[PDB]
C-alpha cells in the first residue's frame, strides 16, 4: 500500500530523519522531517504551466504552528488557530529568503510551500527543522531549483560556538544567529548578538555554514533515492535582435544622460531618451510590445548604472562609495509622549515614541514551547505617504513585520535588565519617508527615543545598510545604499550596534564567490558608517534623562 | 500498531427485516400560552395617517 | 396603507403563522415565520438578467442569529453580533443544500436568501423556521422554484418517533434528524444518532417526509393567496447542430477509451481526443467558442461514463460496483502528541490527532438559545495540498465546516461519559489526501486517535461515502466513490457507525423516484462496506490503551 | 539640515501651532498641527495621473489614533493598534463631509488625506485639529482644491455660546455643533443638543461660522509663505455637439414624459426613449461609446426634474414640497423581545428593537482622552434587500455607521438618568426597506420601541430629512426627500427632535447663497414636518408600556 523512504542521519547532538513518500501523495512533494521528536510535515505544490503575462514570481511559503503538536487545546475563544501570528510570518519569512534566489532566472510558474509543525519537544526550536523540510520537499519535487539548502543555528556560550543551542542553553549565549545556505556559498544570516565584535560574527556565520553540511548531503542522498524526475522546463527566449537594436538606439544616450549631476535634469532627460527610442522602434514595427521595451530600457539602465559604479565613477545621488547621507536628529518632537525622536537620513525619516508602563501591560504570548512574558514592545508602521503613493493604512505586510523584528534585534542588546529598570517599555516607529533603510533608521530612532523617555539603557545603537556589487574578482562595497540601488546589491547587509559592538546582523547574498575576506572589507566599512552615525547622534543626546514612570 | 487491506469486495449482508416494536409512552403536550405570531398584525397599538401636509 | 396577508395552520404540537406583503416590500418576496414564539424573518431577492456569460448559478443564503431575539445584550467585546458563527454558517448550509436542486438547469440568475433570527422561544429551535421561512419566501417570489419544500425534525423517545422535539424532549432521544423536503420525494437528510439501525433510521426519514406535507400544502394555499406572479423565464435555447456533430466525432473514440484499464495512457488519449476534436471545430469554424466545445466534450465524457456505470461495466478505476479500495492504518504517527493515526483509503488519506485537556480547556458558546458547554472539539483542516493544487490556506471555507460537523456528529455516539471520562478531548483531522469522501476518512482516523490516546470510547466508528445512480427502473449502488464520479451522484449518501448501529447518516437525493426499498438496499450495502472498513481498523488497535493527561 | 516652517496662531483660547516642511517630505503636503498639547499630523498624497476610463472621484480620508498620544500602553492581546474603532471612523467621515465636494467637477485623480494623532491633550478634542489639519495640508498640497476650510465645535453653557469647549465643560453643555465651512458659506454641520430651539441652532452655526475665520485667514497665509504651485489640472472638455444632438433627440419627449402621473408607466415610457435616442444615435455613429450617452441621458433626466420642481409642479412621486409620505406605526410586533415597533413612511421601513440588561452590559471604551462607560448601546443593520438589492451582509460601510450615530444622537438627548432608570438599554434598528431617510425612520422607530420596552424616556422623537434645490434667487424646500431625489439637493438636512426643541442636526450645504433667513424658512418647515409625524405617532403610544428588566 504505502512504502516510505526514510533517511535518518546526524546532526550535532540531534537525531534528524526525513520520511517521505507514504502522506500528501497528491502535492509535488511531501516530507516529514523529525529533529528529537520536534516533527514539521512540509508539502510543496507546483503548476506545470504558467499564466500567461507572468512578469514576477509567484511564490508563497505558509508557516503554522498546531496548539496539538505540544499537547494543549488552543486557548483562544473559538479554540482554533486563527490568522498566522507575528511570529509564524516571520519564520515563514525566514524560509522564503534564502530560497526565493535558487530558483532560475525567468521561472514564474506558482509555487506555494506550506510547513504545518506537528510535534513540538519544547527545547528543538522547529524553524530549522521548518527550513530542513523546505529545502528537503524543493530538491525532491523535481521544480528546477539550484540546490539544496541546509540551515543551522549558532550560539556564543563559554566563547564557543554551539550548534543549534537548545532552549535552555540559549538563555546563557550571547549569540543567536540563524545560517542557511548552500554547498558552495552562504545565502541568508539573521542573528541578534549581545554587542559582539566583527571578528566574532563572521566565525559564526563561517562555523554554520560549515556544519550544516551534512544536511546538503543527506538531503541530496535522499533525492537520489526518491526524488522525481526533474521539470522539463526552459526559459522563455531572449528576443536577441529586439536588445541589440535598443541597445544601439539608446545605450550610449543613456550612459552620458548619467554623468550630468542634477537629479531633476537627468530624470527629464533620462524619459527624453525613452520617449524617443521607444517612439521611432513603434513606429518602424508595430508588433512591438510596450512593456517589453519598457523592461529592456530599465534594464539597460540598470547596466549602465551598474558598469559606472563598479568603474569607480560617482553613485546616482553624487555621493562616493563610503560616503553616509546628511544627518538630522531631533529630541522630545512630541509633547504628551514620554518619550520621541526624529532621525532623517538622507530622505529616510522615522519618527520614534517610546512610553513606559507598568508589569500589567507586559504582551503574554502562548507560543508552542511555552507561555512567554514580553516587556520590551516594538511597533513599526509603514504608511504609504512614506514613498509618495496611496494605499491601505493599516495593513502590516511580511516585509513591515520583518523590518519591526530587525529593529527589535537590532535595540534589543542594550535595554535595561529587569531588576534595574522594572516597567514594560513600548516603542513605535513610524516611518515618515522611505529612501534607504527604513529599519536602520528605526535602530537609531529608538535609541534616541528610549534615551529621551529616561530608560537606563545600556549604550546608544545605530545601525547601517550596506550593499555589494561584484563582477568577476572587483567588487564595491556600498555605504547606506538607497531605495533605487535594490539592483545593485549581490550582497545585502544591515548591521545594528553600539560603539563596541554589533547587536544584529542581516545578510541577503544573491551571487557565489563572497569569500571571508570580502565580509571582513564589508563589515569594516560598515562599523566606520556606525561609528559615524553615532558620533553625530551623541551630539543631541549622550545620556537618559531622569524621567522615570 | 498498523494493518493494511488490499482491494476488497465488500458484500451487502443478509437483510432481515425488524420486526414491528410496539410502545405505550404518550408524548406529553407543549404548554405554550402567548401570542405566538411575530408579524404586524399582533400590534398592540397601531396608528396610521395618509400623505398629508402639516396642519 | 399596510394590509398583510396571514396564514396560520398546526404543525404537530405547534402553530406555525407566515405573514407577507407588508414587510420588506422591495425584495422580491419577504415572509414572517413564527412556530409558537420563534420567529424568523426570511427574504429573497432575484435578480431579473444574468451576468453577461455565466456559467454556474450563484446562489447565496446568510443565516443570521439576532441576540436581542433572546432578550439578551451580546457579551462580545464591541456588543455586536459580528461575523457568523459555526452555527449560523450550518444552519445556513442546512438551508442552501435542499433547495439548490430545485432551480431550473440553465438558471443562473443571482439569488440571495437571507433568513434574521427576530425571536426565540428557548425550546423550540430556529432552523426548522428558517427552512420554512425560505420555502415560503421562494415560492411567493414568482422566481422558478420547482416546488415548495417541507423541513421536519425527527427524535426518537421511548421507540417511538417524535416530531420536532423540544430541547428537553432532545435530551432523553435517541435520534436527531432534519428531513428536507418536496411533496413528491425526499431531499436531503442530516442526523446523528445513538447507534440506530437502518430500519429505525428509514422510518424517520418516512414519518418525517409524512410530516412535511401539511407545511407543503398550506404553503401552496399562501402562495395561491398572496403571490407574485412567476417570471418568464426561459433557458437558453441549446445548440443541437453543435452537439451532434461534435457527438458523431468524438463519442465513439471516447467510448473507446473507456475500456482501457490504465489511467494515465486514458487520460493521455482523451486529451489527444479533446484537442483534435478542437482543432478540428476550429478549423471547421474560428467563431466557436473554446469554453464552449471544452464543456460539450466534458458532458459527453460524463455521459460516457453513466452509461457504463448503468450497464454493469467496471467503474473508471476498475472497481466493481461494491469494492472498497485498499486501506492503510497507522497509530501512533507523531512522537509527542496524546493520540494520532494516519488513515488510508486508496488516494484519500487523513492524520488525525486527539489531546486530552482539563474541564478548563471546554469551549463555552453563548448561543441564542442558551450557554452549552463543549466539552469534545472536533476540528477539520482542508488544505489545498490534499487535492494537489495552490491556495489560500487557513481559511475554512463553509463546506469544510460542514464536513467537520458531519465528522463529529458521527464521532459523538461513542464518546464516554462526563462521569466515566471527566476530560476535555480536541480531536484534530488534517486531510492530507483528498480523492473521495475526507469527511469519512476523518471519522475512522478519529475514532484510531481516541483509542490510541486512551479515550475509553464506546466501540469503533467508521463510516463510508456512497453513491446511488438511477435511469428508468435500472440502479446501481456504488461503494466508496472517487472525486471524479460526483456526476453519477443521483443519491449521495454518507453513512458513519460502529459494528451495531448508524451514528451518523447524512443523504442529498437529486433524482425523483427514490422508494424505500431503494433506500434499504443502498444502506444495507453501506451497511457490509462499514463492517470491513471496521474490521480492517480493528486489526490494528483493539481498544483504548491507558494513558491520561 | 531640515529647516520647518512654523506659523503660531490664537484660536479662542487655544493656540495654534502649524508646522510644516520638515516631516514626510515625500508626500504632496504634509501638516503637524497642535492645538495647545494636541498634536495631529495630516498627510495628503495626490496621484498626478488620473486612471484611464474614471467615472467617480475616488478620495480617501484615514483617521488613525495612536495609543501612545495618551502616554498608555493599548490594552489589546497583541498591545498594538488594529482595524480603525468606530469612533475613529466617524472621525474620518466627519473629516471627508466637507473636503469632498470642494474638489472641482471633473477631477477624478486618487487622492489620499491620511490623519494620524501623535499626541493628546485629555481636555482637548483631536477631531477638529484633524479638521484643520486636513484643510491645511490640502491647501498647501497644490491639488485643485476650492479655498481653505475652518472647523470650529460650539457649545451652549450658561445661555452663551462657548468655542471649542474642553471635556468639563462639554460636561455642563446643552449642546456639541461641529461647524465646517469655507470662507463664503457653511458646508458641514453635525450636531447635538438637548432639545433647543430653532434659533438656538442656528446662532449656534453662525457662531463658528464667525470663528473658523481666523483658522481660514491663518492657513491662508501659510500658504502663502510655504505653499507649492497649484497643479496644472484642467477639467476634460465637455462634447457639446454630443449634448446638443441628445438633447434635441430627447429633451421635449422626456420633459413630456414626466407629466404622467403613474410610476410604471412613466419610467416604463422614459426607458423607451432612452432606448430609442441610443440606437438612432449608437447606428449614426459606432465609435459613440453608449455608456457616455447614458449618462447624457440621466443629466438630461435630472435637469428637467429639477426645472419641474423649482416651477412649481408635482414631484417625482406626485407629491408637493410639503406633503408628507403615508405613515403606519405598530408596536408589540415580536412575541419574545423586551420592545419592538415597526416604522413605515412611504417605502422607508425599520424594524426597530430595544433590549434591557444590567450594569454588566454596559459597554467599555478604550478611548484616548478617557475611559468611557456607554449604557445606551444604538447599532444600525442596513441589508441588501432593503433596496432590493443582492450584496453582502453583516459588513457595515461608513454610511451605516454615520447614519447610526446620527440615529443614536437624536434619540440620546430623551433618555432617562442613571438614578431613576439604573439600566442598560440597547436599540437595534434593522432597516426593511429604503427609499429616502432611513435613519430618521430609524429613530422614530427607536422610540416608539423605548416606549414599548417601558424605559421612561422624557419625551417621544421624530426625525424629518428635508432638501433645498437652489437657482438664483429662487429655491424650494422639500419635505421627506426620497432617494430619488438626492440630485436635487443644494442642501441636505436632517432634523431629529421632540415637540420642544431638536435633539440632533446634521446639514450638508454644497452651494454659496443659502443665507441665515433661507435656514430659519428650512427649519421652520421641518419643524412643522416633524410634529406631524409626532402626532401621528403619539396616536399608538402615548406612555411608557411598564415592563420586566
Amino acid at each position: 500500500m504505502l512504502n516510505p523512504i526514510v533517511r535518518k542521519f546526524q546532526y550535532g547532538q540531534h537525531t534528524v530523519t526525513l520520511e517521505t513518500g507514504m502522506m500528501a501523495r497528491q502535492a509535488t512533494a511531501a516530507v516529514m522531517v523529525s529533529m528529537d521528536d520536534t516533527a514539521v510535515f512540509v508539502t510543496v505544490v507546483g503548476q506545470k504551466k504558467a499564466k500567461p503575462g507572468q512578469d514576477f514570481f509567484p511564490l508563497t511559503v505558509n508557516y503554522q504552528e498546531r496548539t496539538y503538536a505540544a499537547g494543549r487545546i488552543p486557548g483562544s475563544f473559538f479554540r482554533r488557530e486563527g490568522r498566522p501570528s507575528e511570529g509564524e510570518t516571520l519564520i515563514a519569512r525566514l524560509i522564503d529568503r534564502p530560497i526565493r534566489p535558487l530558483f532560475p532566472e525567468g521561472f514564474v510558474n506558482e509555487v506555494q510551500v506550506i510547513a504545518t509543525v506537528v510535534s513540538v519537544n519544547p527545547q528543538v526550536n522547529p524553524d530549522i527543522v521548518a527550513m530542513i523540510g523546505a529545502s528537503a520537499a524543493l530538491s525532491l519535487s523535481g521544480i528546477p531549483f539550484n540546490g539544496p539548502i541546509g540551515a543551522a543555528r549558532v550560539g556564543y556560550i563559554n566563547d564557543q560556538y554551539v550548534l543549534n543551542p537548545t532552549q535552555d542553553e540559549l538563555k546563557e549565549s550571547k549569540l543567536d544567529l540563524v545560517v542557511a545556505g548552500t554547498e558552495a556559498a552562504v545565502l541568508m544570516v539573521e542573528s541578534e548578538a549581545q554587542l559582539l565584535s566583527e571578528d566574532q560574527m563572521l566565525g559564526a556565520v563561517v562555523f554554520g555554514h560549515e556544519q550544516q553540511q551534512v544536511v546538503i548531503q543527506n538531503i541530496n542522498e535522499l533525492v537520489k533515492e526518491a526524488g522525481k524526475p526533474r521539470w522539463d522546463w526552459q526559459p522563455e527566449p531572449v528576443n536577441e535582435a529586439l536588445n541589440a537594436r535598443v541597445a544601439a538606439l539608446a545605450e550610449a544616450r543613456l550612459s552620458d544622460a548619467y554623468r550630468i549631476t542634477d537629479k531633476q535634469e537627468r530624470y527629464a532627460q533620462v524619459d527624453v531618451i525613452k520617449s524617443e527610442t521607444i517612439a521611432t522602434l513603434l513606429a518602424e514595427d508595430e508588433t512591438l510590445d510596450e512593456n517589453e521595451l519598457g523592461e529592456i530600457l530599465h534594464a539597460i539602465e540598470k547596466n549602465v548604472v551598474r558598469s559606472r559604479v563598479l568603474a569607480g565613477e560617482p553613485r546616482i545621488d553624487g555621493r562616493e562609495k563610503d560616503m553616509i547621507r546628511g544627518l538630522d536628529v531631533r529630541t522630545g518632537v512630541l509633547p504628551r509622549t514620554h518619550g520621541s525622536a526624529l532621525f532623517t537620513r538622507g530622505e529616510t525619516q522615522a519618527l520614534v515614541t517610546a512610553t513606559l508602563g507598568t508589569a500589567r501591560d507586559a504582551q503574554v504570548l502562548d507560543e508552542l514551547m511555552g507561555e512567554r512574558t514580553d516587556t520590551f514592545l516594538f511597533h513599526y508602521n509603514f504608511p504609504p505617504y512614506s514613498v509618495g503613493e496611496t494605499g491601505m493604512v493599516g495593513s502590516p505586510k511580511r516585509r513591515e513585520i520583518g523590518h519591526g523584528r530587525l529593529a527589535k534585534r537590532g535595540v534589543l542588546a542594550v535595554m535595561p535588565d529587569m531588576d534595574k529598570f522594572p516597567y514594560t517599555v513600548r516603542v513605535v516607529s513610524e516611518i515618515t519617508e522611505s529612501n534607504g533603510s527604513s529599519s536602520m533608521a528605526s535602530v537609531c530612532g529608538a535609541s534616541l527615543a528610549l534615551m529621551d523617555a529616561g530608560v537606563p539603557i545600556k549604550a546608544a545603537v545605530a545601525g547601517i545598510a550596506m550593499g555589494l556589487v561584484k563582477e568577476g574578482d572587483n567588487y564595491v562595497v556600498l555605504s547606506d545604499i538607497l531605495g533605487d540601488e535594490d539592483h545593485l546589491g549581490d550582497m545585502d547587509f544591515k548591521v545594528a550596534g553600539s560603539r563596541d559592538g554589533i547587536s544584529a546582523l542581516q545578510m541577503d547574498i544573491k551571487i557565489e564567490g563572497i569569500t571571508k575576506e570580502i565580509m571582513q572589507v564589508a563589515l569594516n566599512q560598515a562599523k566606520g558608517a556606525r561609528l559615524h552615525i553615532l558620533g553625530v547622534m551623541e551630539q543631541a543626546i549622550n545620556a537618559p534623562r531622569g524621567d522615570i514612570s | 500498531n498498523h494493518a493494511t487491506a488490499p482491494m476488497t469486495r465488500a458484500p451487502a449482508p443478509e437483510y432481515v427485516p425488524e420486526a414491528p416494536r410496539h410502545s405505550d409512552w404518550q408524548r406529553p403536550t407543549f404548554a405554550f400560552e402567548g401570542k405566538g405570531a411575530a408579524g404586524g398584525h399582533t400590534a398592540t397599538h397601531h396608528a396610521s395617517a395618509a400623505p398629508a401636509r402639516p396642519q
